[PDB]
This record gives C-alpha cells, structure tokens and sequence, in this order.
C-alpha cells in the first residue's frame, strides 16, 4: 500500500513536471517580448533622432 | 509601429478588428459632416 501511495505521489507531480515545462515557455515568451519591443523603441528613436 | 514578435495572431486580429470599426463609425460620421458642410 504505502509503495503504491509513494507511486501515485511520484506520478501526479510527474504530472506537474508537464506544468512546470509550460511556464518556461511562457517565460521565453516574455524575454522575446521585451527584447524585440526594446530593439523596435531603439529603432524608433534612431528613426526620429535622423 | 512594427508587429510586436511576441503577440498571438488571435489578439493581433481582435485588436485590428476593433480599430476598423473605430475607424468605420469615425468614416461615416466625418463622411456626414462633409455632406452638411457641402
């Protein structure tokens, strides 16, 4: 019983891994996000300071 | 403005689609106004 308790608790966090996986390509998201509007601002400014 | 490279096409859609219809009403309206100027 207590194996088989232990199995299920190791399987419905490895469930959670999954999760885990996701907010890291969220959190990519928002460090393109920022980059590429940060290199669009630069670019903006450059194209107005001209 | 450039297309943010982050934003979801769905969003980007739904955004445009409003301002077209912003920008339908404030057409017939000027377009209106004209005509009473006319």
């Amino acid at each position: 019983q207590r194996i088989m308790d232990n199995s299920q608790k190791l399987g419905k966090l490895m469930d959670v891994v999954v999760k885990l996986n996701s907010q890291q390509n969220a959190l990519n998201q928002c460090i393109d996000v920022v980059r590429d509007q940060q290199a669009l601002l630069e670019r903006s400014l450059n194209a107005l300071d001209s | 403005i450039g297309i943010n490279e982050s934003k979801l096409l769905e969003q980007l859609l739904n955004e445009w689609v409003s301002e077209i219809e912003n920008q339908t009403k404030n057409f017939y309206d000027q377009a209106k106004t004209i005509f009473v100027w006319d």
